[PDB]
């Protein structure tokens, strides 16, 4: 079989790789370079304060265990190859329940190139918490925060970054806007950090 | 220093652990200390007489069976790792509803 | 009226800490942050926290100064190290949401009344 | 016989990398589908979305399943379906989802003798549906379901409507007590996102307003 | 003991994935009900929540075993071992089973090879209401259910002597409606994949006015009477007269709003 | 070391353990000796004449293929392990969308005596049926049942 060969390179991906120890445990400190794809900014439910948005959440980081050499420079790989692989685990501080969809199957990709480089896209629905004043209403103005970050790993050992400039990673796209009563007019996006009871963690934010 | 002394020590301290036995199972009982952060209270409804609490629940405790040496830093090992280790039967008594926040993975952390 | 007091020290050859107090306001749920004014005209963030106690800094002092927030007291500390004779300014309190800032004065719709820092080597 | 068929469905499943689509490197997989939409349950203005009841089946070509000797299609039992390839279709525009699962998992797997694979699944999703209510209540509502690859773009998969134009049915059975389906439209293109071109496949409805209850309790 | 080496000697070679006689004729499957308790109509989203002990019976040829136990009782363990039909409901908005204390599964396996598995469902059920004679309306609602893959060449249910059974229906939950009686039906529907045997259930539900009764047509019956009241006053009294009237009018326009509260939002005249 | 000789001694307790038949097949008949502790009556939903219950649902049934000689009394098997032996399937009569809690872990327990005595304590909140004849309201009383009982075995 033509194809084979390649089934042999990913027989050969996994011989010996221990998924519970992160890229550079005790060596490095793992870059995770993140950027969001906000599909659809959801309804704004004031009873509740709390907001809903749709987005592809796609992450990027370099794990040399993986390193390859092939005929394609990029393996595309289904989504239970990333169960079966170290990801980061990411979660978003000020999110209350969201549900990462698996219709028909876990919204989910891999793509692992030759130099170790990932690629792991979601497509989730976050409804997160949007404390506001309404000392103005109805005519008040508003800043939802998104806020994300490791659980476990703390500065030390993992540190996320925006892939490009921070004003640019966030992108909404310009159809999706399901918004009734509130109008969006922009973004701000930054950096932070929290300490916490455990440690010293890294905070993505997007307001 | 490297991976793959890490590897072993991790690989040797999960060899023969049996999950079922609590860590002195035979001898003292195992002190479990709790240490709470309360992130959110939501919706403190009287109709249903309930109320709603987000936080970080975490348990310490010293279980002499994983215990490693040569290597001086905390190991932060993936969430999945939960499942093959002892861990309290915690509950709470007054609950209604509860689970653990699932996104991208599950909220878990073992160090 | 709501009121944001200021104390800390304003000669140092340096480590410091600027305390500011909130009055007449519970400000949990606000952003507060503070503010550099060099001679110039130019104000300059420094740093911010949340109700979340997420920290955001400025590139300038990154790791330089550290804030953090008493909210049972309704305050916010900065505590200040490794003056260099350049951060000689007046430091603002300031708090209110972030709307179109975190980042920018325009933002805030709270200031205290500043305090004058001076280093000399 | 039972025995030939257990055998040759043991080859079939036997050094089958599931990982792997039909053609890894080759043509792109031509997955044709076709949709019986079940009802629409629930036209929510208040919420903005619609749900939909549907028999979304996928046909298409893999060369590995393939088998000769057996001159019977073998629909085989729903739980192979997790022992093999299938695509990575999504509702782009999708809430809430799932598959119905009484009394089992409601999955279809039909191999057929060339090769040629039908999975079958029956779906309940929340999809979304901005309205304009400028006219309300004499309103006429454009609602979508928008169809996609996720991770396979345009020269690792083709998406076309299995039938051309009669590929969704039981559409004018469809009766809802506000609205009435005036008209249905299926589009096929290719959309472009931030990771590469994709194939796009679109079922879109036409829903006009009822007027009889607003004369009953509003104008009269 | 004996049995341990039987069910052994049953699973090794057995292949789940297929059904029984694959390639010889259509499996016959026997089916029949229990209905627990028929929940409430909800009119609104027009549907009805049902809740039935669904058995099945079957011949499966692989599963024939000669021993002195005539019978062997099982648990839901051995359900996913071997071989089971895939129905389903096929107006079904929304279906499960039962899972406390343990899955409600029944599973009995004779030694000719009979097999009869059977579980309890919670079957929500949509029943496309006519609301034209409400709340004088009668409904009969359907519940159908039939194989999901296996045409009928491969599948064929089949009903048995007395089927469809009810208990005492005092205990149900039919609040305005009344359980009249219940009939089966069979018909073969042909979908794009195929044939298939489609079995139906209709259950034959008659509202009673009574709620309805005293909650909107004693309501304006008397405005109306209280608005046949003006009459005697004097026609002097112009300020008593018309606040009477204009009292009434509102009031039967309320009560009109009220009226159409309990139905979906059908554009005809109840 | 005292932590080798009771996993052995519980590696060996399923051997050949067939979970799929009940204790005493063939020449008795299990008795099942099961009690309820309610921790507290949840409310009476009148629109669905549904009342919830929380419950610490107990069961005790003895097992002579689980006996073992060993130095403690009492085994405390984890909860996963209860999927390898066989016990009862009981279900309530009238339940709507009971649930059995899983948090933080699986409010299970089963406990196993040298003499073969199984202990099977779950914790459950149980949506239960109670048919009301709402003709002496807001002045009625009324007497909510709770049935339960085996699933596939008969008596
Ligand atoms: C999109 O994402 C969704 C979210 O991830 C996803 O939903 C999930 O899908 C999976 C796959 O279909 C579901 O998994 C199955 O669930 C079946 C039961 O479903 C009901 O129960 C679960 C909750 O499950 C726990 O509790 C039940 C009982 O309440 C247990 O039966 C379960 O095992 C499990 O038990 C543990 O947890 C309890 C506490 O929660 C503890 O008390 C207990 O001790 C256990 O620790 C509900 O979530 C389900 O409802 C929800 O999900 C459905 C999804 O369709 C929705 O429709 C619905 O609205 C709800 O949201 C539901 O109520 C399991 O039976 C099943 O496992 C059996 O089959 C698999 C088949 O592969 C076997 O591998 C497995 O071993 C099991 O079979 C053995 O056991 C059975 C039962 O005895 C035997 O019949 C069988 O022969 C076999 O026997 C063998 O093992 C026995 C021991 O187990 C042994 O005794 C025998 O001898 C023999 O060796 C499977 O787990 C999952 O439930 C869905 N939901 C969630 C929340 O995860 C969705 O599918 C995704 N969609 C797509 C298209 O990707
Ligand atoms: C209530 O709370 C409890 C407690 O939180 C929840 O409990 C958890 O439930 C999980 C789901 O059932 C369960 O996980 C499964 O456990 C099975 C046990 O079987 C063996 O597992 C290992 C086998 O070792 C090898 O595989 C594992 C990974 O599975 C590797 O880590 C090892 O290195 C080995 O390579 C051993 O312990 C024994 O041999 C066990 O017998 C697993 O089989 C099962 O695996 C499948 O899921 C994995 C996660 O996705 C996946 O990585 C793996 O490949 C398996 O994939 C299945 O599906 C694919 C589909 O394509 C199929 O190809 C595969 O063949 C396979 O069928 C799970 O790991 C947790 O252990 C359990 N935790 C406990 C009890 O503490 C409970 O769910 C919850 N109930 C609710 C919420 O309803
Ligand atoms: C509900 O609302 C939606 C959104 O407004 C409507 O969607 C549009 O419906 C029209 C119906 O005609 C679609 O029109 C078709 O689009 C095709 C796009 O494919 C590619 O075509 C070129 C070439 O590649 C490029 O523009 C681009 O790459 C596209 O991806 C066209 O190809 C079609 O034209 C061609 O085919 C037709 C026959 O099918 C010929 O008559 C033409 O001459 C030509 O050869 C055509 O223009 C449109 O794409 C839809 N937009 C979407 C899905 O976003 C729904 O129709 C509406 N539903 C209702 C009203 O019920
Ligand atoms: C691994 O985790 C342990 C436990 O968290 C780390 O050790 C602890 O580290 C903290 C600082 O992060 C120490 O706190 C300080 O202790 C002194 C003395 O009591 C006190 O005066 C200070 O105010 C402060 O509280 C703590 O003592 C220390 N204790 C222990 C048990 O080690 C450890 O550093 C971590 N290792 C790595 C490499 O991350
Ligand atoms: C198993 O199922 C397949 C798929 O139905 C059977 O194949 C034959 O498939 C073709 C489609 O490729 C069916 O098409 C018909 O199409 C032709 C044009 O190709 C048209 O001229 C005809 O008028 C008709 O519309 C064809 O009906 C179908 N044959 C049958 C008998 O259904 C395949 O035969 C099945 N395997 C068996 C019966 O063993
Ligand atoms: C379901 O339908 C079957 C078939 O119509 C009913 O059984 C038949 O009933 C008639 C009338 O008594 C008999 O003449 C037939 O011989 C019966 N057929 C069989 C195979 O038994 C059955 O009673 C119906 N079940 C109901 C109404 O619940
Ligand atoms: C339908 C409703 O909502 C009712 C509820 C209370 C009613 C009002 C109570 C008192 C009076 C005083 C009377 O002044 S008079 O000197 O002409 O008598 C005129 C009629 C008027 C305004 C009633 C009109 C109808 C109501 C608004
Ligand atoms: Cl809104």
């Amino acid at each position: 079989d033509n194809t084979t060969v390649f089934t042999r390179i990913l027989d050969r991906l996994l011989d010996g790789y221990d998924n519970r120890l992160r890229p550079g445990l005790g060596e490095r400190v793992t870059e995770v370079k993140t950027d969001i794809f906000v599909t659809s900014f959801g309804p704004v439910s004031d009873h509740d304060m709390e907001y809903t948005i749709d987005v592809f959440f796609r992450q990027s980081w370099k794990d040399e265990r993986l390193k390859f050499k092939g005929p394609m420079t990029v393996l595309r790989l289904n989504n239970l190859m990333a169960s079966k692989i170290w990801t980061p685990d990411t979660f978003f501080h000020n999110g209350k329940k969201s549900v990462a969809h698996n219709m028909t199957m876990p919204n989910k990709l891999l793509r692992i190139t030759e130099d170790g480089t990932l690629l792991y896209t979601m497509r989730l629905t976050v409804r997160a918490e949007c404390p506001m004043h309404l000392e103005d209403f109805p005519m008040d103005a508003h800043a939802c925060p998104l806020k994300f970050g490791s659980y476990a790993y703390t500065r030390a050992e993992v540190v996320y970054e925006w892939t490009r400039e921070p004003a640019r990673s966030v992108v909404v796209a310009e159809d999706g806007s399901r918004l009734n009563q509130y109008d969006l007019l922009g973004q701000t996006v930054d950096s932070g950090i929290v300490q916490s009871s455990t440690g010293e963690y890294v905070v993505m934010t997007t307001h | 220093g490297n991976m793959s002394f890490v590897k072993e020590t991790v690989d040797k301290l999960l060899k023969g652990y049996d999950i079922r036995l609590r860590p002195d199972f035979g001898g003292p009982p195992v002190c479990v200390g709790m240490n709470i952060d309360i992130a959110s209270i939501d919706m403190v409804s009287e109709v249903n007489m309930d109320y709603t609490l987000t936080m970080y629940f975490q348990q310490y405790w010293r279980d002499k069976r994983l215990a490693y040496s040569g290597i001086p830093l905390n190991l932060t090992l993936d969430n999945r790792v939960a499942d093959q280790l002892w861990v309290p039967d915690t509950y709470f008594l007054n609950d209604k509803k509860s689970f653990v926040h699932g996104v991208t993975v599950k909220n878990r952390m073992i160090r | 009226q709501v009121q944001l007091q200021e104390s800390g020290g304003g000669l140092v050859q340096g480590s410091l800490r600027v305390s500011c107090a909130a009055s007449g306001r519970t400000f949990t749920t606000y952003i507060m942050a503070w503010f550099r004014q060099a001679p110039g005209k130019e104000r300059e963030f420094l740093a911010a926290m949340d109700q979340g106690r997420i920290q955001y800094y400025g590139d300038s002092v990154r790791g330089r100064f550290t804030i953090s927030r008493d909210y049972a007291k309704n305050s916010v500390d900065l505590q200040l190290d490794g003056l260099r004779p350049e951060d000689t300014a007046v430091y603002y309190c300031a708090a209110g949401a972030g709307f179109w800032g975190l980042r920018t004065a325009s933002s805030y719709h709270y200031w205290g009344q500043g305090t004058q820092v001076t280093v000399s080597s | 016989n039972m025995s030939f068929v257990k055998e040759t469905v043991d080859k079939l499943l036997k050094g089958y990398d599931i990982r792997l689509r039909p053609d890894f490197g080759g043509p792109p997989v031509c997955v044709g589908m076709n949709i019986d939409i079940a009802s629409i349950d629930m036209v929510s203005e208040v919420n903005m979305d619609y749900t939909l009841t549907m028999y979304f089946q996928q046909y298409w070509r893999d060369k590995r399943l393939a088998y000769s000797g057996i001159p019977l299609n073998l629909t085989l039992d729903n739980r192979v379906a997790d022992q093999l390839w299938v695509p990575d279709t999504y509702f782009l525009n999708d809430k809430k989802s799932f598959v119905h699962g009484v009394t089992v998992k409601n999955r279809m797997i039909r191999l057929h003798p060339d090769g040629t694979v039908l999975y079958g699944l029956r779906i309940t999703t929340t999809a979304a549906c901005m309205m304009d209510l400028r006219r309300y209540p004499l309103d006429e509502q454009n609602c979508t379901l928008e169809i996609e690859s996720y991770g396979y773009t345009t020269d690792d998969i083709e998406f076309y409507w299995r039938g051309g134009d009669k590929a969704v049915t039981g559409v004018e059975r469809i009766e809802l007590p506000q609205f009435s389906i005036v008209e249905h439209r299926l589009v096929s293109r290719n959309v472009v996102f931030a990771t590469g071109a994709y194939p796009r496949l679109s079922l879109s409805f036409r829903l006009k307003r009822n007027i009889g209850y607003f004369i009953l309790q509003t104008y009269m | 003991g004996d049995v341990t080496v039987i069910l052994n000697n049953l699973l090794e070679g057995y292949d789940n994935k297929l059904r029984p006689d694959i390639g010889v004729k259509p499996t016959l499957i026997h089916t029949d009900m229990y209905v627990n308790s028929i929940g409430p109509v909800n009119a609104i989203n027009m549907e009805y929540t049902i809740d039935i002990f669904f058995a099945q019976t079957w011949y499966d040829r692989r599963l024939k075993f000669n021993s002195t136990i005539k019978v062997l009782r099982l648990n839901s363990n051995m359900v996913g071992k071997i071989w089971i039909p895939d129905t389903f409901f096929r107006n079904s908005k929304k279906a499960d089973a039962h899972w406390i204390t343990t899955p409600n599964r029944m599973l009995r396996i004779w030694n000719d090879g009979r097999v009869l598995y059977t579980l309890r469902l919670t079957i929500d059920a949509e029943c496309q209401l006519q609301l034209h004679n409400f709340p004088m309306d009668e409904h009969s609602c359907p519940l159908e259910f039939s194989s999901y893959g296996y045409p009928r060449e491969e599948i064929v249910y089949q009903w048995k002597r007395s089927s469809v059974e009810v208990g005492d229906t005092r205990s149900w939950r039919l609040y305005q409606f009344s359980f009249v009686g219940l009939r089966n039906t069979t018909e073969v529907v042909k979908t794009t994949s195929g044939d298939y045997v489609v079995m139906s259930v209709y259950f034959d539900l008659s509202r009673r006015m009574g709620y309805f009764t005293i909650q909107t047509y004693i309501p304006c019956t008397l405005i109306v009477v209280l608005s046949w009241v003006s009459f005697w006053i004097n026609k002097d009294a112009v300020p008593a007269r018309t606040s009477l009237g204009i009292t009434t009018v509102l009031t039967m326009t309320t009560l009109s709003t009220i009226a159409r509260k309990s139905l979906p939002k059908v554009s005809y005249v109840t």
